[PDB]
RNA sequence: AGGGGAUCGAAGAUGAUCAGAUACCGUCGUAGUCUUAACCAUAAACUAUGCCGACUAGGGAUCGGGUGGUGUUUUUUUAAUGACCCACUCGGCACCUUACGAGAAAUCAAAGUCUUUGGGUUCUGGGGGGAGUAUGGUCGCAAGGCUGAAACUUAAAGGAAUUG
RNA sequence: AGGAUAGUGGCCUACCAUGGUUUCAACGGGUAACGGGGAAUAAGGGUUCGAUUCCGGAGAGGGAGCCUGAGAAACGGCUACC
């Protein structure tokens, strides 16, 4: 059944901790623990070995990535930056 | 004008009406008769055509498809009909 | 009708103030207690041959239609030998010169004797209170298709 | 008119008074049913098979030329859909904006789109359950609905 | 069976036992009403070509 | 949308002869506006009226003789007693001598005179004066 | 058009809407609130008695000037401590502080008329005799 | 909450004016302004004109589509083809003149077809305050939103126009 | 299915099943509510009132129980508690 309203994965931590500090790790822990697409088979197999690296559980090519996420929104903009470099250069 | 006779209007009133504000509404599409000059089979062809009909003959476009009244191929010869 | 074990309760069910004599044997080996309802009512032949009971049945219990007659439309038919209908109708409210669409949720006791299903309209008859909340018994369901035989499914 | 919409636009076809095949018709009853059911063995659509036909051949009108209209001769022809039609184009009109909209999480437009589209399918579907060519409790589950367009 | 409502063997069987014969139902209209479609309409098709073309037009009136 | 022919036909016919038109366009006219009409026309508020048949319920030319002077509906068709008509009168018409009061009845459509004369009421369509 | 089910089968909507409006009146919903018999000096009467403990010398409302020479009465029948008018020249010596007075609405259900500020009554008699018969000096207030 | 954080910039510092000026003005400057994920859900969110339908008056404009033109224009001077023009036409944003009509008028082509009152339907208002307050419920992280009185107080509040 | 009743009936008891009503307003609350015939006002439509001359219900300080009796849960009958 729906088991609780709001605090979801951080209801494990009880009433402790605070609200605003159990809101914050319970969007980065949803994040962290969701299965996610590999960028090599295809298939929503990518978790989380350590902080900032992600294992296929398939084809088993783990990738470097955020601390929470498979792909930080600063790496996915310097990774858009850098091909803007290189094509100025090979064009 | 207060007076006019709605059950006989001029003819040209009707040509300058919509098609279906009319008296009685009745289409103003047509159809046609288009040969190609290659080879020597009729085919009816809607005057709104909408699509790139070929004669059974072979796959020759005799017509393209337009907004209003399709467009007829340059090399063929229509007849209203 | 004639079958779905009748005989599945504790007490045996049978007509009262009958028997059947095994001292002869007919062809027939039984008898069953019928009566048409009335009212210009033809009993349904699944009642003139059945097997069930039902002691308030119209045609084969002990029950007499009589009083008024109700008609309308089935909106529940999951309880045993009883259904609800709704005999929705208009009342005119004297003030606005209008009508508004009031309705009513009768149940009804039904006996074995029809297959009567959700839409399907159904008449139904006063009698000797049935039970707490029911007075009618279904008499005759009203089917011409039954609002059934054309819109239900056809695999 | 567009319940879904303010537009009031009137373009539709203006069917002539006359009801019956005009003089200039060479094919016969049977020959346009022939040529019906030939281009409905393609996998066609009878609005299609109107249109074919208004084009290909001077069948200005399949129900006037015939003495029964196109889908209805399918039916009693055994090429009757699983579904209506405009049903079926409404469903896969809707599949096609559900799977944009998971690609494109930001089409705000698209998503409110959605539920228009929906609401025209479930009107549409109540219609039709009652006249019952769609089986009673035919819903629009929005899960396995590709399924029914491929 | 994974999610609940099989609350033992005896259920699960009463179930499936329930379950094939409601298929088994559907499937006794499904052979009945595909007979019907193919007898009743596609039998006398061959009587259009048999007879609507055969008597009291070309035969009979003929001489 | 479109909920009641007669309303629209009534209510173009009123504009028509407000503006003082000698004739007037009705669409899509229903049966009951031609049964409206002739106990209007029989009665001599209007005069010839033609009704195009075509096969989109037709429509229907009325020729106005500047004789009309008001013809409504009273919608919805109240159902009336062969009593209350006269209280239905007497807030409607302008004076007990003339005017009409049409209601459709079981034995038809007819003004509010003769659905006295036949006994009979029904429902209102509405009123022509 | 006119923003009203004009249907035949609208009634349940138009008692609906008309009831729902009818509580937009300041009479009808006094009366339906029971205004009058909850809070209302005045439990729905017209007169009631009281005793007068001392009086009350109210400066009038512009644009007039003048002393109103009203008394506050404490209501016996439910212990309001309400103002009252004392009409007529004099009549305020007439009477004094522990008398026993029978008031009267003051002419406008509430909504103190003139130029009195906040008293809504006006005292009809007192010690049981008419205060206008001792404005005419027919009778005469016993000591009582 | 994360990134971003050039400009502008609540708060604030400030220098002026001022009788006061922690306001207008000037310099700087925080949150914010930007974005992603969640919220909020209100605005003079206004055309202060619910939505759908018909009819009633004339016009010239313009936008999108369609139609007709041995209409003009473009490498070749009816010979390879769009745009423009004229006449229509549907739909749109509106606009102008008059109001038959309406309205309290201002004004309105709908705010008309409403005391000759009824095309269908939803919502809202019932003098002004008290008061969108209290209370209760509900949604929100909160700011608050939605729903929402009364006592009491008052003879006005207000609209549009006229004269000064 | 039985018990009880003058009889019907979840009226009660056992067993069985999950039913019943609801935005057409159930349920809950309020009533300065006994219901109706009627009263006042009334162009029509209505509004308000209807404790009160007649009909019907309920009560006899408040609940509860019961005898006699055709007829009472009676009260110018009784018993108990308050």
């Amino acid at each position: 059944a729906k088991r609780t309203k709001k605090v979801g994965i951080t209801g494990k931590y009880g009433v402790r901790y605070g609200s605003s500090l159990r809101r914050q790790v319970k969007k980065l822990e949803i994040q962290q623990h969701a299965r996610y697409d590999c960028s090599f088979c295809g298939k929503k197999t990518v978790k989380r070995g350590a902080a900032g690296i992600w294992t296929c559980s398939c084809c088993k090519k783990t990738v470097a990535g955020g601390a929470y996420t498979v792909s930080t929104a600063a790496a996915a903009t310097v990774r858009s930056t850098i091909r803007r470099l290189r094509e100025m250069v090979e064009a | 004008v207060l007076v006019q006779d709605l059950l006989h209007p001029t003819a040209a009133s009707e040509a300058r009406k919509h098609k279906l504000k009319t008296l009685v509404q009745g289409p103003r599409s047509y159809f046609l008769d288009v040969k190609c000059p290659g080879c020597l089979n009729i085919t009816t062809v809607f005057s709104h055509a909408q699509t790139a009909v070929t004669c059974e003959s072979c796959s020759t476009i005799l017509c393209t498809p337009t907004g209003g009244k399709a467009k007829l191929s340059e090399g063929t010869s229509f007849r209203r009909k | 009708s004639t079958e779905l074990t009748v005989q599945s309760e504790r007490a045996f069910q049978k007509q009262p103030h009958i028997f059947n004599n095994p001292k002869v044997k007919t062809s027939k080996r039984t008898k069953r207690w019928y009566k048409n309802a009335g009212l210009g009512f033809k009993t349904p032949k699944t009642a003139i041959e059945g097997s069930y009971i039902d002691k308030k049945c119209p045609f084969t219990g002990l029950v007499s239609i009589r009083g008024k007659i109700l008609t309308g439309t089935v909106v529940s038919t999951k309880m045993h030998r009883t259904i609800v209908i709704r005999r929705a109708y208009l009342h005119y409210i004297p003030k606005y010169n209008r009508y508004e669409k009031r309705h009513k949720n009768v149940p009804v006791h039904v006996s074995p004797a029809f297959r009567v299903q959700v839409g399907d309209i159904v008449t139904v008859g006063q009698c000797r209170p049935i039970s707490k909340t029911v007075r009618f018994n279904v008499v005759k369901v009203s089917a011409a298709a039954g609002k059934a035989n054309k819109q239900f499914a056809k695999f | 008119g567009r319940m879904h919409s303010a537009g009031k636009g009137i373009s539709s076809s203006a069917i002539p008074y006359s009801r019956n095949a005009p003089a200039w018709f060479k094919l016969s009853s049977e020959s346009v049913i022939e040529q019906i059911v030939k281009y409905a063995r393609k996998g066609l659509t009878p609005s299609q098979i109107g249109v074919l036909l208004r084009d290909a051949h001077g069948v200005t009108q399949a129900r006037v030329i015939t003495g029964n209209k196109i889908m209805r001769i399918l039916k009693s022809n055994g090429l009757a859909p699983e579904i209506p039609e405009d049903l079926y184009y409404l469903i896969k009109k809707a599949v096609s904006v559900r799977k944009h909209l998971e690609r494109n999480r930001k089409d705000k437009d698209a998503k409110f789109r959605l539920i228009l589209i929906e609401s025209r399918i479930h009107r549409l579907a109540r219609y039709y359950r009652t006249v019952a060519v769609l089986p009673p409790n035919w819903k629009y589950e929005s899960a396995t609905a590709s399924a029914l367009v491929n | 069976s994974k999610g609940n409502a099989f609350k033992h063997k005896r259920a699960l069987v009463e179930h499936i036992i329930q379950a094939k014969a409601d298929a088994q139902r559907e499937k006794a209209l499904n052979e009945e009403a595909e007979a019907r479609r193919l007898k009743n309409r596609a039998a006398r098709d061959r009587r259009a070509q048999r007879v609507a073309e055969k008597r009291d037009a070309l035969l009979k009136e003929d001489a | 949308t479109r909920s009641s022919v007669l309303a629209d036909a009534l209510n173009a016919i009123n504009n028509a002869e407000k503006t003082g038109k000698r004739q007037v366009l009705i669409r899509p006219s229903s049966k009951v506006i031609i049964k409206f009409l002739q106990v209007m026309q029989k009665h001599g508020y209007i005069g010839e009226f033609e009704y195009i048949d075509d096969h989109r319920s037709g429509k229907i030319v009325v020729q106005l003789n500047g004789r009309l002077n008001k013809c409504g509906v009273i919608s919805p068709r109240f159902n009336v007693k062969i009593g209350d008509i006269e209280k239905w009168t007497a807030n409607l018409l302008p004076a007990r001598q003339f005017g009409y009061v049409i209601l459709t009845t079981s034995a038809g459509i007819m003004d509010h005179e003769e659905a006295r004369r036949k006994h009979v009421s029904g429902k209102i369509l509405g009123f022509v004066y | 058009g006119k923003g009203k089910p004009r249907g035949l089968n609208s009634a349940r909507k138009l008692r609906v809407h008309r009831r729902n409006n009818r509580w937009a009146e300041n009479n009808y919903k006094k009366r339906l609130l029971g205004t009058a018999f909850k809070s209302s000096p005045f439990g729905g009467s017209s007169h009631a008695k009281g005793i007068v403990l001392e009086k009350l010398g109210i400066e009038s409302k512009q644009p007039n000037s003048a002393i109103r020479k009203c008394v506050r009465v404490q209501l016996i029948k439910n212990g309001k401590k309400v103002t009252a008018f004392v009409p007529n020249d004099g009549c305020l010596n007439f009477v004094d502080e522990n008398d026993e007075v029978l008031l009267a609405g003051f002419g406008r259900k509430g909504k103190a008329k003139g130029d009195i500020p906040g008293v809504r009554f006006k005292v009809v008699k007192v010690s049981g005799v008419s205060l206008l018969a001792l404005w005419k000096e027919k009778k005469e207030k016993p000591r009582s």
